[PDB]
This record gives C-alpha cells, structure tokens and sequence, in this order.
C-alpha cells in the first residue's frame, strides 16, 4: 500500500486511470511524481500510453478536480527535454489547454496557462504553433479590465514572454503588434515578478531587425524601461538593461529616443556598479551609443560620461574593458575632430595603449583601428607630431612596434601601417 | 561599428519551469493546521504549529494571518489556544505580532462599521487575552477600555451597552492583568461602569423576561447580571477556576519576547445606518442543589457560568448546521476543574430555544440535538433532560406564554420519537385547576400536539383514564344538514340537490346552477361550504381536492371581502373539532387568493374565534399567514433586486418589468402593513374593551384571557421586530398614541427599547 | 438538478404513516406545498415538495434521521 497519493508505483497509476476516484487518485499520483524533488520518472510515465488518457481527462467538463490534477501532471511533463515535450504535443494536448483557459475554475485555466507556456518555451516552433492555436487571443483577454490575482498574474506574464522568445524564425509580427500593448500596461504594474517578465519580453522582442526594435518603440515603452534601470531589485535592472541594450543597436533615431528617455543619466551609476556583469553591459550600450550620430556623441560627452569611459578601461576587469574599447573606437569614428581632442584630453592615450598586450588578436586590430582615427583628426590640427610624441612617452611606441613581430597577418598589417604614416 | 550582444545567450532564464509545489493546496493544509490544532497533548502540537507556521512565513506572511485573524473571529470557543499560537508567533517573531495587532485592530474597525457587533466582541476579547501572553501592554489594552466605557458619556442606550459590554466581557481573561499595573485607575472606571448601569432604563425586560417571577431563578437583565458577576470577582481577588490558559505553561518562552501596542481607538460614530444588537436577558433555571450528585454548579454570579454558557453558545453556533458533529463537540467540552457538563448543555439548549424575542436558529434545530445527546449520553443526559422539564413545567405559571409555545411544541415532537412515554400522573395537579390557567391549558395543547403526530385513539391509550378529560376530542367535522331530522331548516332541500351533485362529481358551471335556488348570499354559501367539505371529510387530499376542483365557486362567493369572511366562519362551524383542518384550508385559501390575509386576520378577532381564541391553533395560524406576507414581500424585492442587476430593444424591455416590478414591490409592502396595521387595530380594540369593562364592573384586570392575549400582542412586536420598526411613524401618530390605555401603550414602548 | 430542488423523498414510514402525520412533522422546517403517499394500499414512504429550498435543507438536517411512529425517517433530496 501507498502512503496516501505519495510513491506509487507506475504499475498502480496505470490501473487505477483505467469509476472516476480511481482515475482521481491515480492522477493525482502522477501529479505527485511528476513534481518530487528529485529525477522526477518522465521517461516511464509516457511509455506508459498515460499521455493520450491525461488528454482525456482535460475534456472532463463535469470531474474539475481530474482536470486540474491532469493539466498539473503534463505540464510537469512539458517541463522535460524535447523530445519529451514532443510527447505531449504529439497527443493533440496544445489544442486542450487553449480550451482549458475558459474554465471558470482559477486552478485550471491559471494551470493551462503555465502549460501552454512550457510548451511555446520550448523552441521556435512550438511558440509559432501555439500561436497558430490561436492561444493569443485568449491569453490577452485573460488580462481584460489589478484587482485580479498576483501570482496568476506572474504565470501569463511568464508565458507571454515564452511567445517571444527565441529566433529563427522571429514570433509571427501580428501575434506581437496585438501582445504588445498588453506588455505595455503590464510594464507599469507594481510586482517585481512580474515586471521582470514584462522586460525579459520586451527585450525578446527588440533582439532583432530595426522593424522589430521599431515596433516595440512606436509603443511608447522605452521613457519606462529607463525607469526601471534605476530600480533596485536586481532581476529588473538585467533584463529591463538588455531591453534597452538592444535598442540602441538599430537606427540613430531608435538611440535618439533612448538617449531622450534620460539613459545618459543612469549609466553613470550603471557602470560604478559592484556587479560586474552590469558593467559589461552598461559600457556595451556605451559603444552603439557612441556609433550613432555626431550629435549624439556630444551628447554622451555633455553629461560627462567620457571620463568613466577611461576608469572603465583603466581599472575594470578585461571582459568590460573588451566594450570600453569598442565604445572609444566607433566615439573616435563618427565623432568630431574638437572631440577627439576633448577625449585626448581625458588622457584616453595610455590606458589605450595599456591593452595593447592582450590575448584576443581582434581587440588589438581594434585599438590600431581606434589609434588610426585619432590620428587623421590630429592631422586636420597639424598636430599629427604632437600626437606621435605622447604615443611614445608613455611605453605605447613599443608595445605598437612589438606588434611587428606578432603571428596574425592583419596585426602586422596594421601595426606597420602606423608606424610608418605616423613615426 | 554596432554590434550585437555577445556569446550566444538571451538572458539564462528557463525555457520551461517545472511545478514544484503549490499555494492553494497548502494554504488548505495551513489553514486545517490552524484549525485542527486543539483536538498528543496541547502544549505540544502548539508548540510544533508555532514553528511550522513560521517555516512557512517568507512566503504566506501575509495568508498566515488571514486565518489567524478569521479563526479569532469564528472560533471564540478556542480563544486562549489561539492567543498562544500567536503568542508564540511573537516569541519568535516580533515583527510578526505586530503585523497582527495591526492587523485585528483593522479586521475590527471593520465588522464595527459592517454591523457585525458580535464578531465584533470576539475579537476584542482575544486582544485582551493576547495580553496574558506579552503580545500585547496592559496600558494600551486598557487605552481601548478608556474609551470604551467613554461612549457612555457621547444617542440610542444599545450602543452604550454594548462597548460596556465588550469591555466587561474580556475582564474574565485579561481582568486579572488590568488590575495589576493600573488598579489605580481600574477601580476608576469601574466608577464610571458603575453609575452608568444604574442610570440606564430597564425597560425592556417584562418584555424579554422568559418566566415574570422572582423564585427561585430570576431572570436577570444580560448586564446587571455580568455587573454582579464582575464584582464576585474583583473581591475573589480576580481569581476564577476554569478558563484553560495554555500559556501559562510557556512561561519560559513567553517572558522573554517583548509586547506591542494597541492604536489609540475612536469607535466609529452612530449613524442611522449602523445597528446595534437587543438587550438580553440572562436565562437561568439551575443552581447547585438542583445536582446534588455531581460537582458543584458554579454559581449564577460566578464568572465562571458566564464563560460556560458563552463557549457552550458559541459552539452550537459553530456547528449548529451539523447535529452529530454539534452534539459531540459539546460533550467534549474542556474545563479547568469539574463541571456538570449536563445541567449546562442543557441550560444552554433551553436559553436558546426560550430565548427572547428570537432564538439564533430554527425552533425545530434543538428538538434534534438534544435527542442526538441522548444517544450520546444514554446514562446521563436523559436524566437531566426530564428533571430540566418537571422544572419547567412546575414553573409555567409565571412563563411567557410565546416560550410557552416553543416549549409545548419541542415536548410534544420530543415524546413522538420516544413512543410517547411519560409519567402523565406527574402533573395530576392540573386535574383540579381552571382549563384557562397555564398548567391545564399546557397539557391540553400538548396532548393536542401528540395527536396530530400520531392520531386520536392512540393518545386516549397513553395518558390514564383521569388524563382523558384533557385529551383532545375526537376530530370529526360538523354537517349541519346532516341526518339530523332539522328539515325546517333553511335551503334544506338545496344542500340535498348538492349533496348529489358532487356524489356524482358535479362540473362549475353545474353547482352554480344549483346555487341559483337560494333566498351576496350567506346561505348560498352557508350550504356550498358545508356540504362539500363534509363529503370530502374522508381525508386531507379529498379536501384539497375540493378547494381545487370548486376553486372558481369558491371565487365568485368570496369575491366580497364580507363574503371571504363568511367563509371562513362557516369553513370553522365544520371543523371546530379538528384544528389542524383548519390551518391548512385556512392557508390553501390564501395561496390561491380564494381569501386573502386581511381577510384572516378579522377572522382571528371575530366573535367565532372568540371561544376558542386563547387556544394555540388560531395563532400558528396567524403568525402562519403574516409570514407567507413577508416570503412574499421578499420575493418581489428579490426578484427586483436581480432585473436590477441583469440591466448590465432588450434595454427597454428589460427596463419595462423593472417599472412594473417597483410598483408589485409598493403594493406588497402595502397590503403587508394594512394586514399589521389591522391586527393592532383589532387588538387595540378587544384589549381597550377589555379594560374599559373590568375597571368598571370593580373587577381585576389580571385574567387569564388577559394575560394570554396581552402577551399575544407582545409576540407580534417579538416575532416581526425587523418590520414593525418600518412603520414607526404611523403607529405613534395613529394606532399607539398618549392617549390609548397605559397597559397597552407600554407593551409598544417595550418593543422600542429593543432598539433604542 | 438536485442542486435546486425543492421536494423530498421520505422513506423508511411506517405503513400505517398517514399524510396528516407527515403534514404535522414536515410542517416544522418551513411551510410545505405537497405530500404524496406511496400506493401499488400504503408502501411506506412519500414525496414532500416544499417551496424555498432553505426549508428542504432544513427537513435534511433536523426532521431527517428522527423517529416517527416508532421508526426512523429517511429523507433524500429528489428530482421534482
């Protein structure tokens, strides 16, 4: 005998789903082994044919607590690899749950909306398979006209985020222009939890072409999302950073917007930040920022972010530096000659020069590219010798010169390039 | 220059999440714990809970105290065994326990403002009791009993009553700390207690007072009692032996946590919104000797019967809809010390059921507990329920004739389970009194109630040959064409043609014809009536086969208010033998608007009824079809109320039945006062003549008609208190004024103190 | 149905149970609107169709599992 539904055996389960207070506590069962601490049996239970029955007892409009018990069992089912979410695929189940979310019942529709989110999470397909259910449009309307419950809430806004996610092919342009504005109110709510997925879904969202990035900034949604970047909760900052990381990637007016929304302000704070990672990023958006316009350059050098710029390049780790770098190289691209002079300034020189011993031959080609700009705006100032002279006071006419003898064909291309134009 | 997010991530978040555990299943599991708790021994599945439920406060901080809060509010029976569990709670976690006085403070102010005065006690006296746990500082505890007793000096008196009532209510638990850090002060209010009580106006208690007499139990008004209770208590030095405190068993942990404060408190103001509960009156009918067998009863002025019959109340409360689970949670009631578990679960059941004006549940409710204790306390209980009842019995002469009732009814449905067994010859001293005084007239209605469960002949067999001049007589109707020789009398011939008629089952249009014979007609009627119920006299189908066959004869004669009358009087002529015949033709005749009640209610007072208008039957008859009234009043209200809320073509459609169904609703509420209006104006009237006559012919106004009237007036005012209170205005400028005789005017002004 | 019904099937009676008895009992949770006994002579048992359904839950809690003519009332909720 078992200990109540606790530890059954998979030969029990089976006879007891196939009177309905069997198939109760039979399903019950599989729900309380499916969701154990441990290597929960997911292999076992669907050789088992118990795929095609739970199917079965989700269409049980009269026995609610079968319904929950079941829809609970194979959403711990979906939760597996591929293959096994394939299983429950296979077995016509994406139809079901979408039919579930009508349920008047909290615990069931609530539980085929994490369902349903398990299974669109899975890959590319699945998401646009769903969709093709047309899952959105109930979905949503679960979210029509606070006051409604707070952890449901949190397993909509989850599943909404796993119709985004993911690439190859992006989630159909529709089936956003129509979850978007819903993304949006949600964007203003109160719980962490569930702003958290609303940042992971914008940030899903604005991980592609300018159309995509466009749609999510003809919403109005970025003046918030720079919000949230001050916020303290952790999970918030990352996901609501990317988001925005990921817009300055598109057009010069996409970054406009951005730069509007009072980001310049924040990054200051973003970059002195303890956590490493958000230095990485915060210094990353620093380069797409520093790509766009002159305008904008001077933007980023009007709220006094060049100097952080050098201790970000001069103090932090090499990963952050790797960002540091691009952002001095594509500033000293478009920017103009009387900011290049202002960067030099900022005594841009030696901590430049400094990384010119790295491992990663590309960031060499880099710094080379970025010496090369300063350069052709020193010689617009006839200042080109002048230049020369700090390069090699501070050790850097070396560490350029023993890139002679380095084994990457460009960074002897280039390191000789430089030394000949210019020495 | 613009690059993409390196490495090939997307954030490292779950493409799929696997349940793990849940919220709802176990906020069932926490709330059965928090329940369950108090059913190993005490102190130790406390002790476990206290910690369990903070294992699980990171997450349900918010939840835990939700069932906290709701199980100090429905379960005032356990109050202490949860005043530990939070106790506890706060010996552990301190920010715990003040998120939980703020948060009983603010349940409170709540059911305060909602009407809900009496779970509005029960979680004052769990604050109160919090305080013999360091959960809460004896100053700020008695800041709340500052300006409690402050109302007093603000306005209706039911609302001071109360707040001095939820004050001294907790004194039982949190009296002996009070009177330790602030005696200075205590005794000070008590001063103001004091007075304030004596000021108030006891005039409602002829009216809630079960039995009018002084010996041997008086019935004691609900606060003058407690007050007495109080004062035992304070000279007993505020010790009292039985309530259980489990956390004096906790001392350790206790001491060592620190205490919180209660929020300065303002009650809410009186508005004519809010409701405040009616005066009681202590029911009492038990004192020590009465069990000189088991252990001492606690005395009526002890603290301790004030809390036995309090837990004892609640738990029927709590349980009332469940009589197995009712009944066995009351056996097993705790206790300090021992206790005579059956003279109070009995007195307890008895303070209900004779509880004025209302009883908390349906009559019928106890008749069933009290049998389900019997078979759960074969050898003990039985015994006290037949001593309870010879002393009840030998203590109607001073009863109120409304639990009179209750009690004839519950005896009567009590002995038809019990094959009608019972020393009859037990009460032989009412073989020689006047049938118009209580004990003669009890055991005529009760063995008249035997008989209706069972039949005639079987009650003659039961009560002894002597008994057999109270037994009811022998139901058969009266047909006055019968085989009587009375040839000479009126229509003789005609009810003879009808006699055939409906021997042969005559059609409508057939008897009308008939009817076309004789000399609005009250012989016509005089003969239709008569003849019909007689043929159909066999049993209670054939006569509602009668009144249904015929309905539209019946119709067309009691078309005419005086012709409805008229029918009734002769619908009695022929069953004055069998009163229950009556009361169903008499409400067959309303349901089908054959007659109406503004019709019955004349009948009632008519001189017919005069006879027999002390009896119980003319009343389960009227207090029968005043609330078919009330079912029908509300139905319409109802059914308005839900085309209200559906209105949210078909608009105007809708709108329409809602401009018809305002008017049904104005003209139900009409009829339903015209019909009250005419009982106190019959009443008024047969009372007012009663008067004039007696204070004239130098007689005594005390008669047993008297009494069993005036009393029948008071019981209007009891059983429709709610709906009377509607028509105020009126019955002060019209029917109840200065000028109407004082005993009359004060049974109306009794009736105002219930709210007022 | 059963969920709204406002009628009870009453059995276990006594043969000799006649409908004025039922009438007298059933009467005590609510007033009732029809009684119809059991026939082929009496059968023992009957239907008691009552008019709120608050006065049929009460005939379940109270008048049901008592005694009447020396034997135990059983009433279930029945389908008009």
């Amino acid at each position: 005998m078992n200990q109540g539904t606790v530890n059954w055996s998979v030969d029990d389960i089976v006879k007891g789903i196939n009177n309905v207070e069997n198939q109760l506590q039979a399903t019950q069962a599989a729900r309380k082994l499916l969701s154990r601490e441990k290597q929960p049996p997911i292999d076992n239970i669907i050789r088992a044919g118990l795929i095609p029955k739970f199917v079965s007892f989700l269409g049980r409009t009269d026995c609610s607590p079968i319904q929950f018990e079941s829809a609970w069992a194979l959403t711990n089912i979906a939760s597996g690899t591929s293959e096994q979410t394939k299983a429950v695929v296979d077995g016509g189940a994406i139809p079901a749950f979408i039919s579930l979310l009508a349920s008047p019942h909290a615990h069931i529709s609530e539980q085929a909306v994490w369902a349903l989110g398990n299974i669109a999470g899975d890959g590319s397909v699945f998401r646009d398979l769903v969709i093709k259910y047309g899952a959105v449009d109930p979905l949503l309307a679960l979210l029509a006209v606070s006051s409604l419950a707070c952890g449901y809430l949190r397993n909509l806004t989850w599943t909404l985020s796993n119709l985004c996610r993911n690439k190859n092919p992006a989630p159909p342009i529709d089936a956003v222009e129509q979850i978007l504005p819903t993304l949006v109110r949600l964007l203003h709510h109160d719980d962490p939890e569930v702003l958290a997925d609303t940042c992971w879904a914008i940030s899903y969202l604005t991980d592609g072409p300018n159309e995509r990035i466009g749609m999510v900034v003809k919403t109005g949604v970025v003046p918030q999302l720079v919000k949230l970047l001050g916020a303290s909760e952790l999970p918030i900052v990352t996901p609501a950073l990317r988001a925005i990381g990921n817009i300055v990637t598109g057009t010069d007016e996409q970054t406009q917007v951005v730069i509007d929304a009072g980001a310049l302000a924040v990054f200051p704070s973003l970059l002195t930040n303890p956590k490493t990672n958000i230095q990485k990023e915060a210094t990353w958006t620093m380069s797409n920022i520093t790509a766009g316009r002159q305008d904008q350059i001077q933007q980023v050098v009007n709220h006094g972010l060049v100097p952080f710029l050098v201790s970000v390049l001069s103090k932090a780790d090499f990963k952050t530096q790797k960002e540091a770098v691009w952002a001095v190289t594509n500033y000293t691209s478009g920017g103009t000659v009387e900011q290049i002079v202002y960067l030099v300034h900022c005594g841009i020189i030696e901590p430049l020069m400094n990384l010119l011993t790295a491992k990663d031959t590309k960031i060499i080609l880099v710094i080379l590219d970025a010496i090369s700009n300063i350069f052709q705006a020193a010689e617009k100032l006839g200042e080109t010798e002048k230049l020369s002279i700090m390069i090699e006071e501070c050790g850097g006419l070396d560490k350029i010169e023993a890139l002679q003898n380095h084994e990457n064909e460009s960074v002897y291309k280039a390191s000789l390039s430089l030394i000949e134009k210019y020495f | 220059s613009r690059r993409r997010h390196s490495d090939e991530n997307d954030g490292g978040q779950p493409h799929k999440r696997r349940k793990t555990s849940d919220a709802n299943e176990t906020e069932d599991h926490l709330e059965s714990l928090i329940c369950k708790v108090g059913e190993c021994s005490l102190e130790s599945n406390l002790e476990g809970l206290a910690g369990v439920l903070e294992a699980d406060l990171p997450n349900y901080k918010s939840k835990i105290l939700r069932l906290l809060c709701t199980v100090a509010r429905l379960l005032p029976e356990k109050l202490t065994i949860y005043t530990t569990l939070v106790g506890l709670l706060n010996a552990r976690n301190y920010n715990f326990g003040g998120e939980f006085v703020e948060a009983m403070i603010r349940q409170l102010k709540e059911s305060l403002k909602a009407n809900n005065y009496n779970e509005a006690v029960y979680l004052v006296r769990f604050l109160s009791d919090l305080v013999n746990c360091h959960v809460i500082a004896a100053p700020s505890m008695v800041a709340m009993f500052e300006n409690f007793v402050s109302v007093t000096q603000e306005v209706p008196q039911v609302r001071r009553d109360w707040y001095v009532y939820a004050f001294l209510s907790s004194l039982p638990w949190v009296g002996k700390e009070l009177y330790e850090k602030k005696d200075a002060e205590m005794d000070r209010i008590f001063a103001n207690t004091e007075s304030y009580l004596k000021r108030r106006q006891k005039t409602h208690v002829p009216m809630l007072q079960v039995w009018t007499a002084d010996k041997p139990h008086p019935q004691e008004e609900y606060l003058d009692c407690l007050w007495a209770q109080i004062q035992k208590l304070k000279k007993d030095r505020w010790q009292e032996r039985h309530i259980l405190r489990p956390y004096l068993a906790f001392d350790s942990i206790l001491c060592e946590a620190l205490q919180h404060n209660l929020p300065p408190f303002t009650p809410p103001p009186h508005t004519e919104d809010s409701v405040y509960p009616m005066p009681r009156v202590i029911f009492r009918m038990f004192d020590y000797t009465d069990d000189p067998e088991g252990p001492v009863m606690p005395g009526s002025h002890s603290v301790e019967r004030f809390v036995i019959e309090e837990n004892l109340h609640c738990i029927i409360k709590s349980h009332w809809k469940e009589r197995k689970t009712c009944a066995a949670q009351l056996v097993s009631y705790p206790g300090k010390n021992k206790i005579p578990l059956n003279y109070h679960i009995v007195e307890v059941i008895f303070a209900e059921l004779f509880q004025l004006p209302a009883p908390p549940h349906i009559d019928v409710m106890y008749t069933t507990l009290l049998i389900e204790l019997c078979k759960l306390q074969p050898g003990s209980l039985p015994q006290v329920l037949a001593q309870a009842t010879e002393m009840l019995y030998m203590r109607l002469d001073t009863m109120n004739t409304t639990c009179v009732d209750r009690f004839i009814n519950w005896f009567s449905h009590h002995l038809s389970n019990f094959q009608f067994r019972w020393s009859w010859e037990d009460w032989s001293d009412c073989l020689s009194q006047d049938p118009e005084s209580p004990k003669p007239k009890f055991v005529r209605e009760v063995l008249e109630k035997c008989m209706r469960l069972s039949y005639h002949q079987r009650i003659l067999d039961i009560v002894p040959p002597t008994f057999s001049a109270l037994c009811p007589a022998n139901p058969t109707c009266i047909y006055k064409y019968g085989d009587e020789s009375s040839n000479s009398l009126p229509g003789h011939s005609v009810a003879l043609c009808l006699a055939v008629a409906f021997k042969s089952k005559a059609t409508n249009d057939e008897i009308f014809s008939i009817l076309k014979d004789v000399p609005f007609n009250p012989l016509k009627i005089e003969v239709f009536v008569q003849t019909l119920l007689h043929l159909a006299a066999k049993s209670f189908s054939h006569s509602f086969s009668a009144l249904a066959k015929f309905h539209e004869v019946f119709k067309t004669l009691a078309e005419s208010d005086e012709g409805k009358l008229h029918v009734l009087r002769v619908m009695f002529e022929v069953w004055r033998n069998h009163p229950q015949m009556i009361a169903v033709l008499v409400d067959k005749m309303i349901r089908t608007q054959i007659v109406d009640c503004a019709a019955v209610a004349n009948w009632i007072f008519s001189s017919e009824l005069s006879r027999d208008f002390t009896r119980l039957f003319v009343w389960e008859i009227l207090h029968s079809t005043i609330r078919k009234m009330n079912k029908h009043v509300l139905k319409i209200q109802k059914e308005l109320e839900e085309a209200k809320e559906k209105l949210a073509r078909k608009d105007g459609v809708l709108e329409e039945q809602i401009e018809r169904l305002q008017e049904k609703v104005e003209s139900a509420q009409s009829e339903q006062k015209n019909l009250f209006l005419v009982i106190f104006q019959r009443f008024i009237m047969i009372l007012t003549e009663h008067l004039v006559r007696c204070e004239t012919d130098g007689t005594s106004v005390l008669t047993p008609w008297y009494k069993n009237c005036i009393e029948r007036l008071q019981q209007i005012f009891l059983q429709h208190h709610q709906i009377i209170q509607q028509y105020m205005v009126t019955l002060e400028n019209l029917l109840f004024t200065a000028e109407l005789d004082p005993h009359i005017l004060a049974v109306f002004q009794q009736f105002c103190a219930l709210q007022a | 149905l059963l969920k709204k019904s406002c009628t009870l099937y009453v059995g276990n009676l006594s043969f000799y149970t006649t409908e004025e008895q039922i009438y007298e009992l059933f009467s005590k949770s609510g007033d009732i609107k029809k009684i119809i006994m059991g026939l082929d002579t009496a059968c023992g048992f009957c239907f008691v169709e009552y008019y709120s359904r608050a006065d049929a839950e009460n005939a379940m809690r109270y008048i049901n599992g008592t005694r009447l003519d020396d034997r135990i009332i059983r009433t279930d909720w029945d389908a008009g």
